[PDB]
């Protein structure tokens, strides 16, 4: 939505901010740097990210750097700037940027949480639970330009037992908590097959090509082997198709035609003959759009007397099973599928702690919002409510907050 | 990286 804020030029910064792009660049004009205590700080209705469209009257979003330095720079002192956020996000996520966010004063406050006696996790999740995943990244840069130790090693030290996981969680950018995941499902004699599901089946193409970015930074090696090193079989073959992240892009027309060939080859290759096409299955479930395969599911029940995830029950097992039955959910409604995820997670004895901390920090800002409306309806009391009898302390508290609230 | 202070 485009806005407009008034500046009041001063004689020591100007407006008191730096831009970067222009049309030499295929950029708009975005708003670099914000100075602190200048003249675009105080009216403090400006946010990095923003671009600059007009500035009284005159348009700049065909212009160069240049064109529009020289513009800001010899504007008057009353400037009026027409201004809108161009910066992409989530509207469902339960997390929001916090709106007196001060980096620099939460590194102090949260400095000092950590030597106060006893560590006041309170301050600390109170904090933590309510900043954005890049806020918590500016929080970390200045309790290293502060301190000079890295906040996620001093908060390693501070905290213990659950809510460390979901602390020491919140600081890592969603590919590096990803990327870290899928590497703890792997490393080890054995493969946490649940979690390397989860993650590969519910990623999108975006997600999952920084993931692969930054899993080689991390890791020195690529996921794609990693994978290949710890599974086998078809089950091997699907995880290694997924993590690829390369999906067909949801176009704007609908092959009503390749709907149907899908939706009879998933039939022919599965349930008609005896035994599985399974590479037949892995192709069409990987390559096509997810708006395509939601009508290839449907028109598969015109062929089939199951539906998709009832065929997967009766065609496979294992691990490759519980891919495909996974995948499925993903594609038809990814957020009922954390829903059910988080039930199964508190439903029974005890906790999945690893399961549910997972899945509530990682869609906190994609869409809990909509797992919460899956969730409430479905089993009839909020996902707040359940976190409630299934955890305790400082721990459900910062779950609480990730949650956003109840409903 | 192209940053100019106005
Ligand atoms: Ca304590
Ligand atoms: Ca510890
Ligand atoms: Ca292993
Ligand atoms: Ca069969
Ligand atoms: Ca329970």
């Amino acid at each position: 939505q485009k806005r407009g804020v008034k500046v009041l030029k001063q004689e020591l910064g100007g407006l008191g901010i730096s831009i970067k792009g222009g049309k030499e660049n295929k950029m708009p004009i975005l708003i670099s740097k914000i100075f602190k205590g200048l003249a675009a700080d105080q009216t403090q209705a400006l946010y990095v990210g923003d671009a600059i469209l007009s500035v009284n009257g005159a348009d700049l979003r065909d212009a160069t750097h240049d064109e529009a330095v020289q513009a800001l720079k010899r504007a008057g002192k009353e400037v009026l700037l027409e201004v809108k956020y161009m910066r992409e996000g989530s509207a469902y996520g339960s997390v929001k940027a916090y709106t007196n966010f001060d980096a620099e004063r939460d590194a102090l406050n949260i400095e000092t949480a950590i030597k106060t006696k006893g560590v006041d996790e309170v301050t600390i999740v109170n904090i933590l639970t309510n900043r954005s995943n890049e806020q918590r990244q500016d929080i970390a840069f200045a309790y290293q330009r502060r301190t000079k130790k890295e906040l996620a090693s001093a908060l390693k030290s501070a905290l213990s037992g659950h809510l460390e996981t979901v602390i020491l969680g919140l600081l890592k950018t969603p590919a590096q908590y990803d990327a870290s995941e899928l590497k703890a499902s792997m490393k080890g004699l054995g493969t946490d097959e649940d979690s390397l599901i989860e993650i590969i089946c519910s990623r999108t193409n975006q997600e999952l090509q920084e993931i692969n970015r930054v899993y080689k930074e991390m890791y020195k090696t690529d996921l794609e082997k990693d994978i290949i090193s710890d599974t086998s079989g078809d089950f091997r073959k699907l995880m290694v198709a997924l993590a690829k992240g390369r999906r067909a892009e949801d176009g704007s027309v609908i092959d009503y035609e390749l709907i149907d060939q899908d939706a009879r080859d998933l039939y022919d290759a599965g349930v008609k003959r005896k035994g599985t096409d399974v590479p037949k299955w892995i192709s069409i479930m990987t390559e096509r759009s997810v708006p395509h395969l939601q009508k290839v599911f449907d028109r598969y029940k015109s062929y089939s007397p199951y539906d998709m995830l009832e065929s997967i029950r009766k065609e496979v097992k294992g691990d490759l099973e519980n891919a495909f039955l996974n995948l499925v959910q993903c594609i038809q409604n990814k957020p009922l599928y954390f829903a059910d995820r988080l039930y199964d997670s508190m439903k029974g004895k005890g906790t999945r702690d690893k399961v549910l901390i997972r899945i509530m920090v990682s869609r906190s800002e994609v869409d809990m919002l909509k797992i919460r409306s899956e969730f409430k309806r479905k089993y009839g009391k909020s996902l707040y409510y359940y976190i409630q009898q299934d955890t305790k302390g400082d721990y459900q508290k910062a779950l609480l907050y990730l949650c956003g609230g109840d409903d | 990286f192209r940053e100019t202070e106005v």
